[PDB]
Order: structure tokens, then C-alpha cells, then sequence
């Protein structure tokens, strides 16, 4: 009820649709659990994280078979078949090539580590705001009006289960920005003036709930001759 | 450049497609407020949406409902003056100009590096092979090959670093698109200098 | 033939890269050009070999009527000459595409090709089709200055987000990697400075940073709260996310599903050397 | 040059990665919504001038 | 001892890194394997020298049932970890 009050929905909505909301949440949880198994390529991010390290180590191992311009890739053969004056000339090439390979590996690892650190900082921020509270940022903590989130552990990462609120089943109405009564304008405190074609009602924003117009939910603030589109009707006491 | 093995590939999304995306975003904003970013788009008149946004920043609806004409004129004047300012000041698009210039100069340096000697006797492989025999021709060939490989490695490393920076900027731009355009932000100095209304 | 006018008795001509571009014939005083023979990139568009063995070829930066003289045709194998002019040729800004049939429809993009052009494997007789990618379904909401829309029903939805946190911590040994069993190589390598110290410092920094990342993500709270013995939360149950004692490591069913889905190819951490030497026939990558 | 191994292929792999990343950046920035709305034929919005 | 099936015309084996793995004895034509003898890293665990001079040694990735200074012997202070074997 607090979390619906957060996004602009009164408590009575949940207090009257508790069972429906619970059933919907249960069905969604079951559906996502089945969908994770059904979809083969879901965890591509983590799979790529593993594959990058595997491929880099394999390339580093494979690089040992190069000659880099010398006569052989085995140091013992050079030592056995050449005198030191030429052995040094042949060996420095191999040493330099292997040093270059190691340097390239280290630089690539540094760049990838920076990227992973950025991702980890984003994950920590999402854990702080999505899970330990209710977020107001748009498209942060899921698509829609945020309700809550849950963390789950994964190899080399984390998975978030965002729970959001989505409207549905819209309907057209006729609206007016103010209401004239006894020569006084009337604006709604919280709501929008809507008409069903005969009678005018004040309803909340994101859930159709018509209410009678009364002094309690309106304030006067001026005169009817300034506003554009104002409509005159009677307000009860 | 293409005669030396360096090519430029075209982007997947064309300018027409990007313009269509931008026009769709603008139309959705104008005709529905922020509802199209949270669910199905719901119609609402523009003065009422602006009243919603004054209510958001902390000003009652009557202020706009009584100063509608003045606010509209002020908005029109500002949006008109933006074009004049952009046309006048010839230093506004500095970031994008630098983005173009960096790539241009990097490619130019990579191309021009092909004329270096790297301690060899010449920068022409054909001349080296024509004037020397293998036992010491291979030394010069190795020198040239190592130098050119070093040049390629330097180019690739700089490109990787610049790509990381551009990715950070693009992530920030995506966040601004999500929060400043599809809603109204409460962060200070994130959208604009003052109480944010639109984008 | 060259139309560049030349100051007389001037022979050579260079380009931006300072290479020979125009030459003067010694016998007849005529100026020629040394533009390289035609060339360009070749890209192969294929679905998985698990499905079919049909491919399409893209020629970057080449107009479709110049391909046979650009790829040096009429000498390659007849299999390669099929992917020459032949039939079903389309022209894009990226270059000439041969082997795919253009289609007037528009779907989502499957295999990116060039500027707004994609490709896919369609049933139409399976074939390869190239089209223009679709931006999405057309829509138009009706704007009015006295009309509003208000929802009358809601929906609870649950999505999924995946983020990497840490990578694998490794370590390298210069002497073992470069010299191996030799000792004279080590004696020679002792004269190359502190490259090994630098690499060790970098790898150690990365290794510590990974653990720091994990701690920052997960060690938010410091009190280990316990789940109440009974599970009733007004009709919601959370059995799919709470711990299951029977399952290994007291993990949730969803966590077990994730751990089974991700194929961690590095078992490791089993201090394996005796079994590493024992089973040579395995050719284990970790042992290698 | 054939005697240098994958040191001539690592650069190609990295460049391809960057090239794919650029398109990913553009897609994430601009493809926020997948419904192509159309602007009303009449362009009167309370006195605002678009 | 080896069980590789060398063909009669083959006399050497190679790994991914093109290093000799198997060999055939010239006098007695049998097949043998070559593996380097064990090695591994060493780490020292100490408080600050301002506090004490006692240290501990960790042998990374080594099962210490088969474990230039040999002063740090067992001493009934041998413990087994996943990252190695702690001594001291
Ligand atoms: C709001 O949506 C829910 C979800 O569809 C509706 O509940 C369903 O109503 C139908 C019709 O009575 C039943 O057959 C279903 O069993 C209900 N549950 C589900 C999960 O579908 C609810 O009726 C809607 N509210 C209104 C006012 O239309
Ligand atoms: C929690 O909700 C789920 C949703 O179905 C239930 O999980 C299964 O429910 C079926 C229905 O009878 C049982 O047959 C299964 O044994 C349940 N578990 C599994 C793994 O399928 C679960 O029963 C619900 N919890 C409670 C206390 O009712
Ligand atoms: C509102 O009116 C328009 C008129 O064109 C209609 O297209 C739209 O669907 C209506 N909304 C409904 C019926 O929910
Ligand atoms: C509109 O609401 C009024 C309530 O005063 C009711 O009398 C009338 O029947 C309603 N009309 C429609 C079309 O719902
Ligand atoms: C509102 O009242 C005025 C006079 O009090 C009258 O002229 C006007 O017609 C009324 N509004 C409507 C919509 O009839
Ligand atoms: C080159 O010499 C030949 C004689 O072999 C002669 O026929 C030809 O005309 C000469 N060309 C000149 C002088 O340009
Ligand atoms: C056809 O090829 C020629 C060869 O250079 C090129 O100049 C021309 O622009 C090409 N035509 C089209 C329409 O691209
Ligand atoms: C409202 O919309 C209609 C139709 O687009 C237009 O004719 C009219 O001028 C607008 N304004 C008012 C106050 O009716
Ligand atoms: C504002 O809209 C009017 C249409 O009434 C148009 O004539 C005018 O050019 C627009 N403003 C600007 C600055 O173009
Ligand atoms: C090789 O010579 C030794 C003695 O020198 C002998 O014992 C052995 O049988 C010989 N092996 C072969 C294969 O001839
Ligand atoms: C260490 O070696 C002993 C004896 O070979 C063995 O019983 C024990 O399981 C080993 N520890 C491991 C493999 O962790």
C-alpha cells in the first residue's frame, strides 16, 4: 500500500484488489522462471565474460610457436646448433617477440578491467536504489512505474527482477481546465475534471475513479473571466 | 587512404531513419506527455500538460491558467532566439568538430608513417630486395616490418581508449534521453539550469 | 595514360604517403600512372551450418558492373565464378551484393549489411532475402483540445536485467613463459629491466580490484537477517526466490537454473597436479 | 610476414569490436520506443510554436 | 610410460605450442611422455615489522602431502586451503 501511494495511487485500490494483484504477481514469477529456461541465449553477457578470458589465454598459449624471424622456435636447438655470437642474435628476436605478446595481453586486460569496473559501479547503484528503496527515475529499475526489485546471484554477475506497474484499458472522456460556480473559478487539488457526457466528475490521474465535485477537493483562486475553456456547473456542500 | 589498405564503413542507421526516430519522439511527447514512456500513450491537451509540469515543480495550476499567453510568447521568443545564437556563434559544435578532427588526424598520421626508414637503408621494399641479397636483406626487411607493426599497434590502442570514452558519453546521453525527455527530472542541474520543464 | 601536366624533363610523381604514383617512360616521353590493380574487401553472409550451406557475398566499394574485372574472374574456379555477375545482383551504398534476392517487404533486422539493408533466411523453398530494416509499427494517437484518456485497469509485470560484476583473476610467470627450462635464457633476460615487476604489479592490481567490485556490489548490509519460519505474505509466495535447503549451497531454484545455464568452462581451484600429470589423454586446456 | 601468427589478426578483431560498438551506441541512444507516432495535421497547440 | 599410438614412420609428438610431448627411445622402440616437474608460487603473510617478525608461508595450488630455505617445516602447523596449503 505504501508503494502504490508512492507512484500516485490511493491505498484503497490495493486494499480492494489484493487477491488479483497477488495472483498476477505469482503468474508473472512463474512465467519468467519458465522463460529463462526456454530462451537459449539469455545470459549472453556472462557467457561472453567467460569466453573472453578463455580465448585470450588460448591465444597467448598459441603464440609460443612463432619464430619472429629466427631459424627456430625452440631455444635448445639454437643453443645446440649455434655459437654464442649468432645465438644471441637469434635469441633476442624471440625474447622481444614474447615480451611484446605479454605486453599486449596486459594492456588488453587493463582495458577490459576498466569496463568491468564501470559495470560493477552501475550494478552497485542499482542495488542501492532499486532494492533498498523505490526509485523515481524513468526507465531506471525497470520499464514502467517502479514497485520493488530482488537480487539473484549469477556466475560473474547479478540478475535483477524488477516489478513494475503498467496501465491498460484506456477510455476517452471530455475535460475542461476549470469550473465556474457563482462567478468563481474552481481548480481541483489532485485530479482532473472529466465528464461522462452529462455529469461532471473529478477523478484521480492514473486510475479511473469518478467522484462528485465538492468544496473539499477544489479551491477557488480567482475569477471565471480569465481562464480559457472554463465550464459552469454547481458544486455541492 | 584506400590505396594503402584503410577503409571507412558506413553506419547501419541512416540520417533519414534517425530523423524519423526524432520526429516520432517529438510527436509522442507533444500529444501524450510522459505516458508513452510508461505504457500506452494517452491523449491530453498541451496547456493541461504544462499545468501538470508546474504542479510538478511546485507552482499551482492557476499561475499558468492565468499567464498562458505570456508564457507562450516567452517560449516562442526563446525558441526563436536559439537559432540566431547558434547561427551567430561559430564555436558551438566544438565537441563534434573535435570528434571528426581526431579521426582525420589519426588516419593522416598512420598514412604518413609509411615513409619512415626505422634505421634501415631505404623505405622501399622493392629497392631493398633488388639491391641486396637475403642474408642481410632480411635484417632491413625485419626492421621495416617491426616498425610498421608498432605503428598499427599504437593506432589500435588509441582507438580503443577513445572508444571507451565515447561509450561513456553515449551512456550519459541515453540516460538524459530517458529522464529528461520521457519524464520530468528532480535532479539539480541534470536537465537544465533551473527547475526543469521539458526537453 | 596520364593527363597530369608536367614541368618538362620532370619524371616522378608522388602521393600523400610519399610513394611513386606517376612515371615517365624513358624511350617515349609519355607520362603514365601506377595506380594499383583493383581490390576490395570480401564479406560472406551465411546462416549457421547447422541449418544450410548457402551463402551471399558482398563486395565493398565496388559498382556491380565492374566485379568481373575487379575480382580477376575467368581464371578462378567455376564455383567462385558462380558468385560473379550471374543473376540476382543488388547494389547498395556499402557495395555490390551477390547471391540474395531483394524484397519489397520490411521486417526486423537479422544480419546487418550496410546503410539500412539487412538479410535473413526465409521460407518464402528456403532462400536468402535482403530488405530494408523496419523501424517499427506505424501509429498515430489522436490529439484534441477537449479530450483525455484514462486507464481503467492495470497490470503487474516482472522483467529481467543482467549485469557483469567481476572477471577471472590470473597470474603469469615471465621466466617459465619465455625461457622455460633453460637457464642461460634467464641469465640473458636478467638484463631487460623491470618489465616483470611492472606486469606483476598490474595483474595484482586487477586481481584485488575484482574482489573490491564483488564486495561493493554485495556487502551492502552487515546484519544477517533470517527468514521467518512460516511463509504467508497475504497471498504472495516467494518460494521461487528464497533458499531451498535440499538444493546445493542452499540456493534458490532460479539461482540453480542460472548456474546450470551458464557453462563455466573453468572448473579449476582443485589444486590439480597429480591428476594433471596422470591423465595425459585428456589434453586439458587448463593443464596445458 | 606469415611467421608472426595472430599478431596480425588481433588488430582486426579489435577493430571489428569497435565497429559493432558504434552501432550499439546509436541504437541505445535513439531506439528508445518502437512505435512510430505521427504528428497531428493541424499545428495549433495553445499558442505554442513548434 | 605412454599409450600413444605412434605410426611406424612417426617418432615425435607435438603440443598446441609445438613443443615436444612424446618421444621414442632409439634403442628400445617404446613410447614415453615428457612432463615438467612441479613448480608453483609462494606467498609470505606477515604483520608489520614494527609489530613482530613472525611470518607464514602459503604454497599456492599445491597439495602439501607431497610438498632455498627449508626452515619452515611442518611443525604440526600444516593446514589445507582451497588456494594452497598454509604453513606456519
Ligand atoms: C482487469 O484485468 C484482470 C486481468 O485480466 C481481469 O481479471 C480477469 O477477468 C476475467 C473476466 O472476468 C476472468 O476470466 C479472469 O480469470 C480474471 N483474471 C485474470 C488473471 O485474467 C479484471 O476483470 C480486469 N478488470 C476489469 C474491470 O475489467
Ligand atoms: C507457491 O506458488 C507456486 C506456484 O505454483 C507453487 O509451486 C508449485 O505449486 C504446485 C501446485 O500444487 C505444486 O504441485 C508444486 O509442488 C509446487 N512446487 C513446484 C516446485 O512446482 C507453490 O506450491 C506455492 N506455495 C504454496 C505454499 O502454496
Ligand atoms: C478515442 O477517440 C478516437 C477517435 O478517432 C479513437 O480512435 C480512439 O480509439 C478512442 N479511444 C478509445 C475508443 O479508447
Ligand atoms: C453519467 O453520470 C450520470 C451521473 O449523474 C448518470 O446519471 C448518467 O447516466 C451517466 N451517463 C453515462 C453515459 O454513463
Ligand atoms: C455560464 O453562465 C453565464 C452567465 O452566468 C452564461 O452566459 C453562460 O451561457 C453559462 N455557460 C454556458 C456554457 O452556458
Ligand atoms: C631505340 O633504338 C632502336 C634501335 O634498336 C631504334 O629502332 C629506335 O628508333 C630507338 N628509339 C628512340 C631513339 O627513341
Ligand atoms: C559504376 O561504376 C563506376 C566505376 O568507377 C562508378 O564511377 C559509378 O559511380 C558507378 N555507378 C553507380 C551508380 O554507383
Ligand atoms: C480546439 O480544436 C479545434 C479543432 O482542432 C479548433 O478548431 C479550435 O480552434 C481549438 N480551440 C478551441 C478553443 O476550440
Ligand atoms: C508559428 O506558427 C505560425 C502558424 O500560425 C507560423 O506562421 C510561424 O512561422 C510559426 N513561428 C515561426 C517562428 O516560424
Ligand atoms: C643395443 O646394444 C646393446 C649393447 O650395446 C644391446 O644390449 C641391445 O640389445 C641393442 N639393441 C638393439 C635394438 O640392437
Ligand atoms: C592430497 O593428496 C592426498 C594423498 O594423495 C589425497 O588423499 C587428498 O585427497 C589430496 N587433496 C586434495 C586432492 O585436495
Amino acid at each position: 500500500a505504501y508503494r502504490f501511494n508512492g507512484i500516485g495511487v490511493t491505498q484503497n485500490v490495493l486494499y480492494e484488489n489484493q487477491k488479483l494483484i497477488a495472483n498476477q504477481f505469482n503468474s508473472a514469477i512463474g512465467k519468467i522462471q519458465d522463460s529463462l529456461s526456454s530462451t537459449p541465449s539469455a545470459l549472453g553477457k556472462l557467457q561472453d565474460v567467460v569466453n573472453h578470458n578463455a580465448q585470450a589465454l588460448n591465444t597467448l598459449v598459441k603464440q609460443l610457436s612463432s619464430k619472429f624471424g629466427a631459424i627456430s622456435s625452440v631455444l635448445n636447438d639454437i643453443f645446440s646448433r649455434l655459437d654464442p655470437p649468432e645465438a644471441e642474435v637469434q635469441i633476442d628476436r624471440l625474447i622481444t617477440g614474447r615480451l611484446q605478446s605479454l605486453q599486449t595481453y596486459v594492456t588488453q586486460q587493463l582495458i577490459r578491467a576498466a569496463e568491468i569496473r564501470a559495470s560493477a559501479n552501475l550494478a552497485a547503484t542499482k542495488m542501492s536504489e532499486c532494492v533498498l528503496g523505490q526509485s523515481k527515475r524513468v526507465d531506471f529499475c525497470g520499464k514502467g512505474y517502479h514497485l520493488m526489485s530482488f537480487p539473484q546471484s549469477a556466475p560473474h554477475g547479478v540478475v535483477f527482477l524488477h516489478v513494475t506497474y503498467v496501465p491498460a484499458q484506456e477510455k476517452n472522456f471530455t475535460t475542461a481546465p476549470a469550473i465556474c460556480h457563482d462567478g468563481k473559478a474552481h481548480f481541483p487539488r489532485e485530479g482532473v475534471f472529466v465528464s461522462n457526457g452529462t455529469h461532471w466528475f473529478v477523478t484521480q490521474r492514473n486510475f479511473y475513479e469518478p467522484q462528485i465535485i465538492t468544496t473539499d477537493n477544489t479551491f477557488v483562486s480567482g475569477n471565471c473571466d480569465v481562464v480559457i475553456g472554463i465550464v459552469n456547473n454547481t458544486v455541492y456542500d | 587512404q584506400k590505396f594503402k589498405g584503410l577503409t571507412v564503413l558506413p553506419p547501419l542507421l541512416t540520417d533519414e531513419m534517425i530523423a524519423q526516430y526524432t520526429s516520432a519522439l517529438l510527436a509522442g511527447t507533444i500529444t501524450s506527455g510522459w505516458t508513452f514512456g510508461a505504457g500506452p500513450a494517452l491523449q491530453i491537451p498541451f496547456p493541461m500538460q504544462m499545468a501538470y509540469r508546474f504542479n510538478g515543480i511546485g507552482v499551482t495550476q492557476n499561475v499558468l491558467y492565468e499567464n498562458q499567453k505570456l508564457i507562450a510568447n516567452q517560449f516562442n521568443s526563446a525558441i526563436g532566439k536559439i537559432q540566431d545564437s547558434l547561427s551567430s556563434t561559430p564555436s558551438a559544435l566544438g565537441k563534434l568538430q573535435d570528434v571528426v578532427n581526431h579521426n582525420a588526424q589519426a588516419l593522416n598520421t598512420l598514412v604518413k608513417q609509411l615513409s619512415s626508414k626505422f634505421g634501415a637503408i631505404s623505405s622501399v621494399l622493392n629497392d631493398i630486395f633488388s639491391r641486396l641479397d637475403p642474408p642481410e636483406a632480411e635484417v632491413q626487411i625485419d626492421r621495416l616490418i617491426t616498425g610498421r607493426l608498432q605503428s598499427l599497434q599504437t593506432y589500435v590502442t588509441q582507438q580503443l581508449i577513445r572508444a571507451a570514452e565515447i561509450r561513456a558519453s553515449a551512456n550519459l546521453a541515453a540516460t538524459k534521453m530517458s529522464e529528461c525527455v520521457l519524464g520530468q527530472s528532480k535532479r539539480v542541474d541534470f536537465c537544465g539550469k533551473g527547475y526543469h520543464l521539458m526537453s | 595514360e596520364s593527363n597530369k601536366k608536367f614541368l618538362p624533363f620532370q619524371q616522378f610523381g608522388r602521393d600523400i604517403a610519399d610513394t611513386t604514383d606517376a612515371v615517365r617512360d624513358p624511350q617515349t616521353l609519355e607520362i603514365l600512372d601506377i595506380t594499383p590493380c583493383s581490390f576490395g574487401g570480401v564479406s560472406v553472409i551465411t546462416p549457421g551450418t547447422n541449418t544450410s550451406n548457402q551463402v551471399a557475398v558482398l563486395y565493398q566499394g565496388v559498382n556491380c558492373t565492374e566485379v568481373p574485372v575487379a575480382i580477376h574472374a575467368d581464371q578462378l574456379t567455376p564455383t567462385w565464378r558462380v558468385y560473379s555477375t550471374g543473376s540476382n545482383v543488388f547494389q547498395t551504398r556499402a557495395g555490390c551484393l551477390i547471391g540474395a534476392e531483394y524484397v519489397n517487404n520490411s521486417y526486423e533486422c537479422d544480419i546487418p549489411i550496410g546503410a539500412g539493408i539487412c538479410a535473413s533466411y526465409q521460407t518464402q523453398s528456403q532462400s536468402i532475402i535482403a530488405y530494408t530494416m523496419s523501424l517499427g509499427a506505424e501509429n498515430s494517437v489522436a490529439y484534441s483540445n477537449n479530450s483525455i484518456a484514462i486507464p481503467t485497469n492495470f497490470t503487474i509485470s516482472v522483467t529481467t536485467e543482467i549485469l557483469p560484476v567481476s572477471m577471472t583473476k590470473t597470474s603469469v610467470d615471465c621466466t617459465m613463459y619465455i625461457c622455460g627450462d633453460s637457464t642461460e635464457c634467464s641469465n640473458l633476460l636478467l638484463q631487460y629491466g623491470s618489465f616483470c615487476t611492472q606486469l606483476k604489479r598490474a595483474l595484482t592490481g586487477i586481481a584485488v580490484e575484482q574482489d573490491k567490485n564483488t564486495q561493493e556490489v554485495f556487502a551492502q548490509v552487515k546484519q544477517i537477517y533470517k527468514t521467518p519460519p512460516i511463509k504467508y505474505f497475504g497471498g504472495f509466495n516467494f518460494s521461487q526466490i528464497l533458499s531451498d535447503p535440499s538444493k546445493p549451497s542452499k540456493r534458490s531454484p532460479i539461482e540453480d537454473l542460472l548456474f546450470n545455464k551458464v557453462t563455466l568452462a573453468d572448473a579449476g581451484f582443485i589444486k590439480q597436479y597429480g591428476d594433471c600429470l596422470g591423465d595425459i589423454a585428456a589434453r586439458d586446456l587448463i593443464c596445458a
